[PDB]
Order: C-alpha cells, then structure tokens, then sequence
C-alpha cells in the first residue's frame, strides 16, 4: 500500500547517532562531551488513529413471496 | 572569489561621507551613525536602490576593529637573479650546452602536484663573452616564456647592465641581437606575471616557479652550471582585483545568493568598485550575546572599504567619523 | 558516504563496490547507539 | 617524492626528499621491530552537538537540545603513536639541505 | 492489481467484482479475449467488460433512457453501471450489509442488460 | 598524540540540492579531484571531514 | 570463498605469540547483517480453466 515516493521518504532518514550522555571531552579514551517523527535510532512514528464515522443505512420492509410474512 | 567567514561577512563601501541621512544623494554613500548614550553603532549606507543599513554593533561586543593600508594586500611578484657561478667557470665552456630549467607549481590547476617547465638553452662557443652569453641566453628564454602564443602568461625576464644596473631591458619573443647593443650585461632577472583575472569566476592566484640549472662538464666533472638568488621584488599587483572580488561574494550575504544563474531569470546586482583603483579595508569584528543561560556569541564582522588615494584620506575620514560617532580606538593609519 | 548506501535500488545496481560500501560504513559509523530497550555496553561489563 | 609537503627542492631538481635513502630492515627480529601503536577500544568519537536540525545524521526535530542555534558542529579525536623497538636495525641517509 | 481488489495488510480481498482489464477487445487479442473460462469452451471476456457471479456485464451496449428512469442505473454504459454500483463495497468487502448492497444492485443491471438484449433482438427480428 | 577536527555548519544545509552548474568534484585521498553526482551537499562534507 | 590473496593476509600477520589484529594471534571479524529492500511484482493472472 505504500506509494515508491512513500519508500523514499523512508528511506532517506537519519539511520546512525553519534555519542553520548565547542564541547569540553572529559573521561580519556571513552570521551565525553559536555510529536517529532525520529527517534534518534532510526525510527519513523507510525501514529494510527481508529474512529467510529457514521453510515446512513436502510430499514427495509420486504414479503416473502411463499408466505405472506 | 569564495573566502573563508567567521560565521558572517557583509562589505560596505565607503565611496562619500554624509554625516547625516538627509544628506544621502548618490549611490555609495557612508554615515557611521550611533546616539549620544554610546551603545550601538550602525552604517546608513545608500545603496543603488535606496537607504540601507548594517546589523547594529553592541559596542560592548567588539573584539578587533583594525584598517589596514592598501600597500598591506600587494602581492611582490617575486625575481630570481640568474648569473653565471663563477667556482665552475667565469667564462663559458666553450663546448657545453648551456641549458636551464623552470619549474613551475601552480599550471592551470592549484595543488603543487600539477606542474609545468620550460627550458633555455644556449651552446657556448669560443670567444664569447659572458655579456654575449645573457644576450643569447635572455632571448632563448624570452622565445619560450614570453611567446605570443602561449596559454597563460608565466613570467616576464630582463637583462640587467653593469653600468646602470638598476633599470631593466626587457625582453620579449621579437626582439633580436640588434636591439640589445650593450657589452656588460650581468645577470638574467625571471620575474613573476600577473595572470589575468574575472570577476568572481577567475580568482587572483600566480604561478610561482624555480630557475633550475642543468650539469655542464669542467675538466671531466659535471658540475651544476649557475646559481639563482631571490632578489628583492620590485613590481607588486594593485588591491583592484582582490577588493572587487570581495564585494562579489560579500553582496550574496545582504542579497541573492546566487548570481546569474539562469539568464534570463536574474537579480541583476550594481556593484560600486572599480576594479582598477586601489582600496583600503576597514574590519569592524563583533558578536551577539543574550541574556540567558545561552548567552555566548553569535560572531560576525563588517568590512567597511573606502579608496586610497596614496596618503589614505578618505579611509582616515571614515576613521576619524567612526571615533567621534561611537568612540572606538580604531587607530587612523 | 552520508548514511547507508541506497538500498531502494534495482538488484542489478547492487554490484561488488555497492556492497562494500555498505560494509565499511558498518565499519566506521556503527559504535554509538541509543538503544531502547538495552543498556549501556560499559553498564553490562560492570555486571559480569 | 610527494612536493606538496616536500617543498625544499634539491639543486639537482626534484624535492629534497627524493634523496635519502632508507634501510627500514636489517635483519629478521622475531618480533615486529616497527608497528603502529592503537589503544584498544578507542574508536574515534564521532560527536555531533546540534540545534533544532542535524543535517549530517538527517534528524529532524531534536527531544534533547545543546543550545538554541541552526548548527551542528562534528568533534572526532583519536589518541594515535607508533614504536620503533630497534632503531639500531634501521640505517637512514638523510640530506643535509634538509637540515636534520 | 487494483482491478475490483483491496490488497490491504497484505490480504486479498474481493467482493465479487472482477475488473477484466490489461487484454484488449475481442478482435484486437491473439487468443480473442482473456478466456476467464472454458466452463461453452471458450468464455472469452475483452478489457472493458466486468464479471458478477460469473456474469458478463458487456461494455459494447449503451443505456438506453426507458431502462435508465427504472432500474435507476448511473454511468453511461452497463459495464460503467456496474463500475458504479459497486464503488461503496470494493473498499469495505467483509461487510454483511455492503454485500447484500451489492448483491442487490447487481441483479438490477443484469436485469437492466437482460431486457435490453431482448428488446434489440425483437429490434434485428422484426 | 592525541589529534582532534572539527567542522561547522548551519542547520539550513540539512538536505540542500545542488543545482550543479559547474559539476561538484571530491577530493580525493590520492589528490585528484574526482567527479560526483550526488546532488546533496552534506556528501561532500562527511567526505572531506574523513 | 577465500582468494589467494585473503589468505596471504592471513598467514603474512605478525607473530604476536581500528585493529586487525589480537595479541593471541586473531583476527577481527565483523558480520554485518542488514535489510535491503528489493522490488518485486505482484501479478494477477486470470487461471483458464475456471477463472480463479
């Protein structure tokens, strides 16, 4: 269902980070520094909304043709 | 030409000075303008098309506010004085071929990986004096470098006389042995050429070279032939052609960014300088602080450009406007 | 590089320099993780 | 013979460079005499800080801010040396224009 | 496929309707149709033709306006009838009343089709 | 030796095209500028910064 | 799979009785496993014995 442009918004999307809690590297070798549709993992917000609508339909009376019911 | 920025880099040139809005008449013009409590600090400037302004400088938040002269941004078209080395030979062997090389490192693309040399070339012959050798030998290497027909030009070379000394004889593609009718010639001078330059698309950049001398035999060892000594340069190039690429890219910050792409659909930009004038340059450097726990600075400069005339009068009025409007130390060169 | 290698590709395209490339940037650009349902790599050796 | 680091040229044309000569092995050691120091586990910090737009991961909108600026700067650093155990089995030939 | 079909969290589902499409007329086709069916052998159905419970509505015919006021049919043709009638049941096909809808509506245009057949016929004969 | 880069720029480059008049080129590692087609800008940033 | 090539690196290794290499003599090995996206077709034919 979904649409080759649908697969190309997919597709270009952040995929990697960075690290992580001018910036000032603290610790040595293991340095550190110091409604939105990703997740800072490379997740997309798949939001699915369910409603009850309103349809208009018919209450038909009808005869059987053997019986008059 | 592309320069590096410090975040933000917008020109103003500073072709008048009004000392009031009202006063504002042709195009180019230059008010420092600031108040009586000395805090902000702005350049009403009349563009082609109206009155405009800068960003406005908090003179808290100035970090440097330098003018430099326009004989600071000259570039010395460096010489190189080749002679004959006397160790080896005070004459020349008269069986040797007499052949020098230049290398040159800039050609056609910038890395000094992409190179270029061309050669002159002299057979010594009996009898011949060293003054008959740099008449012989300027013309070979003037027939190379200073031909019609070449690309690009790489370098203008001279002969210098022993009894002036001082002024140079140029030498070119057609002159012959006639025309240089002098017997104490002493050196050959290799000077650097100004390459030609477009507006925007051609940047000023030169192409420097190496005279490089070539073994010739001397009693059975080959001995390097000459010797070349960078010789104080004495023809620079004017600030025109650096000043009128720096109002092309600094106008795409206070306009359209791109310039003609797509011809018949541009915003076709009047530009105010004279590219065959010389130019003083005037940087007031600042930055934009808040109020917050995110405070720091946002960097930005203005360049201010007035013309220099040769004692640098109507960049000093700009300097001496500035002082008394906000009260900066911007020392007047 | 930028990111990973185009993978909405025609199989043809995904040739022998289209798949190395997708493996070095594996090699260089792979360390860092916000995972969201695992600890921290120095968290879990402190453990063992 | 690389002239963009090598800018002094030689009066023989060429860079200075060129001329010197190299015995990097004499011998066989038993053991790498030169090799490229790296520390295990230092992987090179790929570190971006960044405003409300990342335009090198490609994130748009941004749960934890540094500041409040359209950037995103990259720090990488990597602490790097070498080893030369045995310098004694290495005979070089430098020129002296290089001036040592 | 598209053709009558709602091919949604990777199902398949029909209501009935099948969108006889990508072959061509009768005379424009090597084997004269898409031969549906060999259950008379050669059940040969052309690109704008629709089947219902393994009925044929034709897009050759027109709607004549006598069958069009009764029978109460919309599109210009009996096959863009039943491409009409069945537009609310090809996006909810597991709905017990939007397949009574369908079932019903269907009958009239085959008996919308049905009388325009005999009424040609009587048409030729006569 | 412990060596350290850095590079700036603005978030309004995020996914900016390049309408190529000149073609954009790479740097390469041999020294050659190499032709590219990748019509992002932010291609020619994480290579240059490798 | 390996070439002649991939096994000289293998046996041309440093004798140690970001790095190729352990201090026991081993090799770094990095599997990666990804999910491409490939394109398929999804075809409707009519069958012609019945019309399923």
């Amino acid at each position: 269902v979904l649409s080759p442009k649908d697969i190309k918004y997919i597709e270009t999307m952040p995929d990697y980070i960075g690290q992580g809690a001018d910036e000032i590297t603290v610790r040595d070798g293991t340095y550190f520094f110091d409604l939105l549709p990703y997740d800072l993992a490379g997740n997309l917000r798949v939001l699915r909304l369910y409603w009850k609508s309103k349809r208009k339909i018919l209450k038909v009376k009808s005869y059987d043709p053997e019986t008059g019911e | 030409m592309v320069i590096s920025i410090n975040q933000v880099r917008q020109l103003y040139v500073a072709k008048a000075l009004k000392a009031n809005t009202a006063a504002l008449t042709t195009a180019g013009d230059i008010v420092p303008k600031a108040d009586t409590a000395k805090t902000t600090l702005y350049f009403q400037s009349m563009s082609p098309a109206g009155i405009v302004a800068s960003d406005k400088i908090n003179l808290k938040h100035v970090l440097y506010a330098k003018a430099t002269p326009s004989e600071a941004l000259a570039h010395k078209l460096v010489r190189y004085s080749v002679t004959l080395d006397a160790d080896v030979s005070a004459t020349p062997v008269a069986g040797q071929n007499y052949i020098l090389r230049l290398a040159f490192r800039q050609y056609i693309g910038l890395s000094e990986e992409d190179q270029y040399f061309k050669y002159g070339e002299v057979i010594a012959r009996s009898g011949m004096t060293a003054s008959d050798f740099y008449k012989k030998m300027a013309i070979s290497l003037a027939k190379n470098l200073e031909n019609k027909t070449e690309s690009t030009p790489l370098v203008n070379i001279y002969l210098i006389s022993a009894a002036a000394a001082s002024t140079d004889v140029p030498v070119t593609s057609a002159t012959k042995e006639s025309d240089l009718t002098a017997t104490d010639y002493n050196q050959i001078i290799i000077e650097e050429t100004e390459q030609p330059w477009v507006l925007g698309m051609m940047p000023q950049a030169f192409i420097p070279f190496t005279p490089q001398f070539l073994t010739i035999t001397v009693d059975g060892e080959d001995r390097l032939w000459g010797v070349a000594t960078v010789v104080t340069p004495t023809k620079t190039v004017p600030d025109g052609h650096l000043i009128a690429d720096l109002e092309y890219f600094c106008m795409g910050a206070r306009g359209d960014i791109y310039r003609g792409m797509g011809y018949p659909n541009i915003i076709k930009t009047t530009y105010l300088v004279d590219p065959g004038a010389v130019y003083d340059v005037l940087d007031i450097h600042y930055f934009y602080t808040g109020s917050n726990e995110s405070v720091q600075k946002s960097e930005k400069t203005i360049t201010l450009v007035a013309v220099d005339d040769g004692s640098h009068t109507a960049m000093n009025a700009l300097i001496g406007a500035i002082n008394t409007a906000s009260g900066l130390t911007i020392a007047t060169l | 590089f930028l990111n990973f290698p185009r993978q909405m590709l025609p199989f043809s395209k995904k040739t022998k320099q289209w798949r190395k490339d997708c493996l070095l940037w594996a090699n260089q650009k792979t360390f860092f993780n916000y995972s969201l349902v695992r600890k921290s790599v120095i968290h879990k050796k402190i453990n063992y | 013979d690389d002239p963009v680091r090598n800018k002094i040229l030689h009066p023989m044309g060429g860079v200075a460079f060129s001329y010197r000569y190299d015995i990097w092995y004499i011998g066989t050691m038993d053991q790498p005499n030169i090799f490229k120091c790296k520390i295990k586990g230092d992987n090179e910090y790929r570190g971006y800080q960044w405003g409300i737009r990342n335009p090198f991961t490609g994130q748009k909108g941004n749960p934890y801010m540094s500041f409040d600026e359209d950037s995103a700067v990259i720090h990488r650093m990597a602490t790097l040396g070498v080893c030369v155990l045995d310098p004694t089995r290495t005979m070089s030939l430098i020129p002296a224009i290089l001036q040592g | 496929a598209f053709g009558g079909w709602l091919n949604t969290q990777g199902g398949d589902f029909t209501n009935g309707v099948t969108f006889i499409n990508e072959g061509g007329s009768h005379e424009e086709n090597p084997y004269q149709g898409i031969q549906i069916g060999v259950d008379g052998a050669p059940n040969l159905v052309e690109q704008g033709e629709v089947v219902y419970d393994d009925y044929v509505f034709s897009d050759r015919m027109e709607i004549p306006d006598d069958i069009r006021k009764e029978y109460k049919l919309r599109g210009k043709t009996f096959a863009k009838a039943a491409k009409s009638a069945q537009r609310e049941s090809e996006e909810r096909p597991n709905d017990p009343l939007s397949t009574k809808g369908l079932q019903a509506a269907m009958e009239r245009i085959a008996t919308a089709q049905e009388e325009a057949r005999q009424r040609k016929e009587a048409h030729r004969e006569g | 030796t412990t060596i350290r880069i850095q590079h700036k720029v603005a978030g309004n480059k995020l996914n900016k095209k390049l309408a190529m008049g000149i073609p954009m080129v790479r740097n390469l590692e041999s020294g050659k500028q190499v032709k590219d087609t990748a019509n992002m800008w932010m291609h020619y940033v994480d290579w240059e910064v490798e």
